[PDB]
């Protein structure tokens, strides 16, 4: 859990959930409604 | 379920962007792009079951 990942040296810190298609997701998750940050399985 | 084989459309138009709300795909998920953004493209055989 310590380890993971999702311009040019940028570093976007932020955590929103993916409005990932056709849904006002805006803290709801589903379908098209995906969280963006994920741990490698180390 | 287990009984089932790889049937295909052919020399015709799509229109995939319809199956991000469509209850046809009420339930649904990929492992390819998204549904209208890669909805213009083409493949030799539309396998589909």
């Amino acid at each position: 859990y310590n380890y993971r990942y999702r311009k040019p040296f940028e570093r976007d810190i932020s955590t929103e959930i993916y409005q990932a298609g056709s849904k006002p997701c805006n803290g709801v998750e589903g379908f098209n409604c995906y969280f963006p940050l994920q741990s490698y399985g180390f | 379920v287990y009984a089932w084989n790889r049937k295909r459309i052919s020399n015709c138009v799509a229109d995939y962007s319809v199956l991000y709300n469509s209850a046809s795909f009420s339930t649904f998920k990929c492992y390819g792009v998204s549904p209208t953004k890669l909805n213009d493209l083409c493949f030799t055989n539309v396998y589909a079951d």
